[PDB]
């Protein structure tokens, strides 16, 4: 994780990796689904898919290049992968797709084909990907009438109303030098890239700034997509979490590691040192669960997702889980905190120390767009070790104890009690 | 009456029975609640309440 950064108009960011065999170069823009509105929602996803269109890919294939694009909430990415030497061909491609073939990708024949594909994509997702669909609705209700509420894939209604003009409108307002960072990961050197970029010049809509809007807000609420024909009940529940780069960023992630994730069907998962597992395994309250601490620019979500076929005991599932959360405020043990520290480190390692360069590109770009630099793993590990039981209790007393929640669920959710019942479990009685 | 007219035997037994019946009523109230429970309460719309129940 070598932090190499230089500015001369365009902000270049690289990260050399001796052991690699490949390289990835691309551009990451500081705008995502959150920078959209209810009506052009899905525009970014649209751009992602036209950049991956067969036409624009056949070109890159002949040059021995692979195409990648990721649409998130606070950012977007367009990455080109190649061998360690063909790094220059990569730049020729980025220079082409965003300055040359800008029109070829937006042809009537291409746009219509792409629009029809993402339309079918988003539909299959809303029809079949229940856990992600529900997680998406958690964001939709938790942050309603606020930026973070818009699904990254966009909605069907807004998607079929999108036209070529919308792409351009968005592109002119967001694909800008001031809202961009050219990323280079793999084994390519800093100077090798900075010179290959400095070779070409021009500008194409430079010196501009992205539009501003309303501040993200968490609203205690719920959205219920009951469907009695589905075999399970999928639900996500959470409280207002921590925004990226917050004093309690790590404490929140540690807290989520304490309750972790579980998969009823995998032997080792059933043996984890998680207290909650003693309560849910007897009557097999669920097939799986996964805690999370989602972080964004303005806010975050802390909670968990779960799936179950135990439709008559969902109230017990929710009751025991929230009852464990109460513990973070009043009785989390020292050894629970230590187990989380270890497991947190391991996870952050598997994320940042992945062998894949495209991942590092997204991580690098996104991070420098916010804090100017990428967080060194060694500094993260030190902050994680510094965390104490008191730290955890102080955080939970603020974010968890007797706080509003956001709920979302689909399928056989008749057994999921009213908001107030779930809400009451955010605290315990006492003298 | 326990005699020729409402008199001592009557008032005394009436007190004994006054104390007894309220416990019989309590028992019937349990039978009442048992019969209510298997079908649940009705509602002002006179139709099924199964599609929307609250605790």
């Amino acid at each position: 994780a070598e932090v190499t950064q230089l500015s001369n108009g365009i902000v270049v960011a690289t990260e050399h990796n001796p052991s690699a065999h490949t390289a990835s170069v691309g551009v990451v823009f500081g705008s995502g689904a959150a920078n959209e509105n209810p009506y052009n929602n899905g525009v970014s996803n649209l751009w992602k898919n036209i950049f991956l269109s067969k036409e624009n890919s056949a070109v890159a294939a002949k040059e021995g290049l692979a195409l990648s694009s990721n649409i998130s909430r606070d950012f977007q990415s367009y990455i080109v992968s190649s061998l360690p030497g063909s790094t220059d061909k990569s730049l020729d491609f980025l220079n082409q797709s965003f300055i040359q073939q800008k029109a070829n990708l937006l042809s009537s024949s291409n746009f219509e084909a792409t629009k029809k594909s993402v339309l079918k994509q988003v539909q299959d997702f809303e029809d079949n990907d229940h856990p992600n669909r529900v997680l998406e609705h958690l964001h939709s209700t938790a942050f309603q009438n606020t930026p973070l509420s818009l699904p990254t894939r966009g909605t069907l209604e807004s998607l079929e109303n999108l036209v070529v003009a919308d792409l351009e409108s968005f592109a002119n307002n967001h694909f800008l030098n001031s809202n961009a960072v050219v990323v280079g990961t793999g084994n390519i050197k800093h100077e090798d890239l900075v010179n290959s970029i400095e070779s070409k010049n021009l500008s194409l809509q430079t010196g501009t700034k992205p539009v501003l809007k309303k501040k993200a807000a968490f609203l205690g609420s719920e959205v219920r997509l009951r469907d009695d024909t589905l075999p399970k009940a999928w639900i996500s529940l959470a409280v207002e979490g921590e925004p990226v780069n917050s004093p309690n960023y790590f404490v929140a992630k540690l807290a989520a590691q304490i309750f972790g994730s579980y998969n009823a069907f995998e032997p080792a998962s059933r043996l984890q040192g998680i207290k909650l597992l003693d309560n849910i395994q007897e009557y097999q309250l669920c097939d799986n669960f996964n805690h999370f601490s989602l972080s964004y620019k303005d806010s975050g979500l802390w909670g968990f997702s779960t799936a179950t076929r135990n439709v008559t005991m969902i109230d017990d599932l929710i009751h025991f889980t929230l009852k464990q959360w109460n513990r973070l405020t009043i009785s989390v043990t020292d050894t629970e905190v230590e187990r989380a520290k270890s497991l947190l480190k391991l996870q952050l390692g598997q994320l940042y120390e992945s062998g894949n360069p495209v991942n590092d590109a997204n991580l690098l770009g996104a991070e420098v767009l916010i804090k100017g630099s990428k967080l060194s793993l060694g500094e993260a590990f030190k902050k994680i070790d510094a965390i104490t039981v008191k730290d955890v209790k102080a955080w939970a007393g603020k974010r968890l104890w007797d706080q509003d929640i956001a709920i979302a669920g689909t399928g056989q959710i008749e057994g999921l009690l009213d908001y107030m019942r779930i809400r009451s479990d955010m605290s315990m009685m006492r003298w | 009456w326990g005699g020729f007219s409402v008199s001592n035997p009557t008032i005394q037994r009436f007190f004994a029975l006054h104390y007894l019946v309220p416990f019989i009523i309590a028992a019937m109230v349990i039978m009442h609640l048992m019969a209510l429970h298997i079908h649940g309460s009705s509602n002002p719309l006179g139709i099924t309440g199964n599609l929307d129940r609250i605790p």
